[PDB]
RNA sequence: CUUUGCUCCACACAAUAUAGAUGGAUACGAAUAAGGCGUCCUUGUGGCGUCGCUGAACCAUAGCAGGCUAGCAACGGUGCACUUGGCGGAAAGGCCUUGGGUGCUUGCUGGCGAAUUGCAAUGUCAUUUUGCGUGGGGAUAAAUCAUUUGUAUACGACUUAG
RNA sequence: AUUGUUGAAAGGGAAGGGCAUUUGAUCAGGCCAGCAUCAGUUUUGGUGGCAGGAUAAAUCCAUAGGAAUGUAGCUUG
């Protein structure tokens, strides 16, 4: 009938690939790939976030699933125009990945009183959840 | 953090795992290693067999019972690697090695306990893909270990029991994750989401 | 130099159906089914359409990229075997002593038995690998014909037979006796 | 050496009474600081001209920054170096955003592939290859194809802790 | 609650030393959760106790204590140096110590 | 079968001394050029969706080291002892389950207590091992020497018999 | 020297010794700490103002010219 090979559905280093910088002074910010230098280096640019145009080792970055249309070697203003058109910031903020990053940041920020309030609320949510597991 | 750590030896590199275990014990952490028969060594099988034969050649000439002793079982090959990375002739070193146990397969009581891995020693994260490697059970059998088949029979049985356990927990995890989803869109759940929970 | 991308194409013909998952290839055609574990190579298979599979290496050295065309051939031969099949012909060669070949059973096993090789009283036995089919051609004198889906099984079984009849302690330029492969080919042509 | 800068260094023989305004010679020198740049300047001048630091003077040393430090360029680089046996010329090609980045790579390469230390190497010329047709090396050419994409298979995330409670995935 | 702990857990790893000479006047302590010297800076000056048990009751207890303080960081991995009023005994390499949260600067 | 010896259990009371408790060792297997989870159906090397980018988790967690009391709402959670049935021999000595009992409940709302350890001092809460005394059960031998044998033997040892 | 008895203690192919502390035993004549404000020496952070250079180079803006790993449009297939 039909053949059925799988895939392996990799994120590609390509012009327009959005990346989350992991190491350095821009760490945590997004940036687009603008040109490919070699197997390990790429030129990135993150005008919105304030990541300066720069050559960077792919080891310092994590490829995200987001890509947007961008000409090879686009200058910063062009990157900035196409980025906001493509709605890259909002697409990122909707991801489970971004939400986890945010959650981790939120929990880290909690006051000792807020931690106390959290315990009291979890005790409450637990009461009702465990009541529902008894029925079903 | 845990009062005993149970490392699943499978898929780890002998030396890199040995080096981490040795340091943990010297720092006063009890460790158990299981599935020592599934441990790897970089280098093709033949090379590693040749190295083991070089080791077998070594013996006290005037009386072979005076050592060195050539243990063949996977667990004891791992123990040899470890013993070499600890000052095992001192009282501190003897104490450190009392904090360690190594087993082929996963005997009781450790069969019903969580098993961790050591990423700095995982073969799949360490070796360049394409590089050849030995599995320690095969090596041990070739140099005279006798219980490869018994361990394999016992491990097949344990995995049947374990798959049944998992099937049940995976079912109970649905009921929970379902009941947690109905709890969302309550006032309490929305309040918790504000505070990062 | 690491090549960014090398790629081979595998042409799937009408009757045959290639399944691939974690590098375990199953081919299924008219003549039957073959499988092949390729977990010993880092390649990526991809379906273009129902008639074309691509196989690619990314960022590969000279030795890695050499493997890729091997992978193409091994999968192509699986497909040939399960449509056209494989058929190796072997002739017997002898000055004086007629080599005497026939199939036997040793506990429902199957064995190519070779008697009288250079007048030897030893009886030579060669297992018939599973999925290989032996037959003695009538039109041609002193010809055995091995055949099967798997070229690796067929070809090895012929080599098993060629090699059992090696001549010892004699000058093999003179003593040319043996059972040699005369023709590699397909069943349907 | 280190992370390289590029310097213009300009020197001359000291004025005599006979020759009150000697000819100025300029070099571009890659070096990690000015002190080394001046030393290299004399090292090379003395191979070319009858002059030496004692009988000469540096008139200027100026760092030369890259004109377009975030344009990707293909550089040709001509090199002379000493092997253990002899002395060889070599052309290599390097793709980078600056001459200074190209030279860092060149030096690292010659060390890796030919075991040539800094002392053993002379950079004869470094030049941006203006057109893609003129790139002569397959290892550069392959990065100049249209709509180049590629995956990074087999990702290894470095762990902070010694133990991990799940087998890791190498997916990307 | 179940927990009553107002200290961070640590382990006595070693005396300060070169390859072949130790200095018992300084101990090295690994504090749980501290992976860098930057993080270890928080614990500088905090009091440490090694608590241990004895057979003979003295001044109405069978528990004894050796007090010290964290003095500075050690290496790149969040180990700290510490000094005790009397030096820690070498038998305790691998033993647990308690890093208190006083004197406080929060 | 008499210094009431031996043993087990419960309970005190002593000593003992710790390679080092201080909320929880929180269980699939397999792959990694691939997987997990959910879902659907022609049940497949299936379709669809979703997750990862570390446990920075999850669970637990408020009360004289956690007191004494009054209600509300649920009929849930949890401890202890006791029962029901089952499964576990790799070192099983544990996992699960029935039923009722008895506490506790911070799911929610009240009342009373806490001081002077004096501005910190581990400020004592764990875990072994053994003895000793009470009460309750339970059990009622051997080995060695000496003698003896010669399948044994320098002597011990060995092998026999009484 | 060497020995007996008693008492105490340790003992996986010597024993003995140095530095340090734990434990036990023993013993003579203020003892042990905490915080604040300083001083001497030093270590590790946060943050402010200035100077230079191609009075950084860039980005950015304006403008002239260009091409290709040739965008739109167009023409064929
Ligand atoms: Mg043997
Ligand atoms: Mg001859
Ligand atoms: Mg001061």
């Amino acid at each position: 009938t039909d053949s059925i090979v799988k895939a392996s559905n990799w994120r590609l280093v390509e012009v327009g690939r959005v990346v989350l910088i992991k190491k350095g002074q821009s760490a945590g910010k997004l940036a687009a790939i603008v040109e490919i230098i070699d197997q390990k280096k790429v030129l990135i640019d993150g005008p919105k976030a304030g990541v300066p145009r720069q050559a960077i080792n792919l080891g310092q970055v994590v490829l995200t699933p987001l890509t947007f249309a961008l000409p090879r070697g686009a200058r910063t203003a062009t990157v900035s125009k196409k980025w906001a058109a493509a709605a890259v910031c909002e697409k990122w903020a909707a991801s489970s990945w971004a939400k986890k990053i945010a959650q981790r940041e939120r929990r880290a920020a909690l006051t000792d009183f807020e931690r106390f309030q959290v315990m009291v609320l979890r005790k409450q949510k637990r009461y009702t959840v465990k009541k529902a597991l008894a029925k079903a | 953090v845990e009062p005993v750590v149970v490392i699943d030896g499978k898929g780890h590199l002998v030396g890199r795992l040995a080096s981490v275990v040795a340091k943990q014990l010297l720092n006063g952490q009890k460790i158990v290693v299981v599935r020592a028969e599934e441990l790897n060594i970089s280098g093709e099988f033949f090379r590693n067999k040749l190295k083991y034969h070089d080791f077998l050649r070594k013996a006290t000439a005037f009386n072979k019972t005076r050592g060195p002793f050539h243990f063949r079982a996977p667990s004891r090959i791992f123990y040899k690697a470890l013993r070499g990375m600890v000052s095992h002739k001192t009282a501190r070193g003897k104490a450190a090695l009392e904090r360690l146990k190594v087993f082929e397969g996963i005997p009781p009581p450790y069969d019903k306990k969580k098993r961790v891995v050591v990423p700095q020693a995982l073969r799949v994260l360490r070796l360049k893909p394409g590089r050849k490697y030995t599995t320690l059970g095969k090596l041990s059998t070739s140099v005279g270990w006798k219980y490869e088949d018994v361990v394999a029979k016992l491990e097949a049985k344990r995995k049947v029991s374990s798959a049944e356990y998992y099937a049940k927990k995976r079912a109970f995890t649905k009921k929970v994750a379902s009941a947690n989803a109905t709890a969302a869109e309550s006032d309490v759940a929305k309040q918790l989401a504000a505070l990062g929970y | 130099m690491k090549y960014i991308q090398t790629e081979q194409q595998i042409e799937v013909p009408e009757g045959v159906t290639v399944s691939i998952k974690s590098r375990i290839v199953k081919v299924v055609g008219p003549r039957g089914t073959l499988t092949k574990n390729l977990k010993h190579i880092d390649v990526t298979f991809t379906k273009v359409n129902n008639q074309l599979i691509k196989v690619a290496v990314h960022n590969g050295g000279r030795k890695h990229v050499a493997a890729l065309r091997t992978v193409k051939s091994l999968v192509d031969n699986m497909i040939t075997g399960v449509t056209k099949g494989y058929k190796y012909k072997m002739r017997y060669v002898y000055a004086h002593f007629p080599i005497n070949v026939n199939i036997v059973e040793k506990d429902g096993a199957k064995f190519i038995e070779v008697r009288n090789f250079l007048g030897d009283k030893k009886i030579r036995n060669v297992p018939v690998r599973d999925g290989v089919t032996i037959e003695f051609s009538t039109n041609v004198k002193d010809e055995i014909v091995l055949s099967g889906n798997s070229v690796e099984d067929v070809s090895q079984n012929a080599a098993d037979l060629q090699q059992i009849c090696r001549v010892r302690n004699k000058d093999i330029r003179k003593f040319l006796d043996g059972i040699y492969v005369s023709h590699k080919g397909f069943i349907t042509e | 050496m280190a992370h390289f800068k590029e310097y213009q260094v300009i020197g001359r023989r000291l004025p005599t009474e006979s020759v009150p305004e000697p000819k100025l010679f300029r070099m571009r020198i890659f070096a990690s600081n000015e002190v080394i740049a001046k030393s290299r300047y004399w090292y090379f001048l003395q191979k070319l001209h009858k002059v030496k630091k004692a009988s000469g003077e540096i008139v200027s040393i100026n760092q030369i920054n890259e004109a377009h430090p975030t344009k990707v360029k293909n550089f040709g680089v001509w090199v002379r170096y000493d092997s253990r046996s002899g002395t060889h010329n070599m052309y290599k090609e390097i793709r980078d955003v600056s001459r200074v980045a190209a030279v860092e790579t060149l030096y690292q390469d010659m060390a890796a592939r030919h075991r040539a230390r800094f002392r053993s190497i002379h950079i004869l010329k470094v030049a941006e290859i203006e057109k893609t047709a003129d790139v002569k090396r397959q290892y550069v050419k392959q990065f100049l194809t249209k709509d180049l994409k590629f995956p990074l298979p087999h990702r290894v995330q470095k762990s902070t802790k010694t133990f991990s409670y799940k087998r890791p995935s190498t997916f990307y | 609650a179940e927990s009553h702990r107002l200290y961070v857990k640590g382990k006595h790893l070693s005396y300060q030393r070169s390859k072949r000479v130790n200095n018992p006047n300084v101990s090295l302590i690994k504090i749980e959760g501290v992976a860098t010297p930057q993080d270890a800076q928080f614990y500088l000056g905090k009091r440490i106790a090694y608590v241990y048990r004895a057979s003979k009751e003295v001044r109405g207890s069978k528990i004894r204590v050796m007090w010290g303080k964290v003095t500075r960081t050690h290496g790149n991995s969040g180990v700290v140096r510490a000094t005790f009023r009397n030096n820690l005994p070498a038998k305790t390499f691998g033993a647990s110590v308690r890093i208190f949260l006083y004197p406080s600067n929060i």
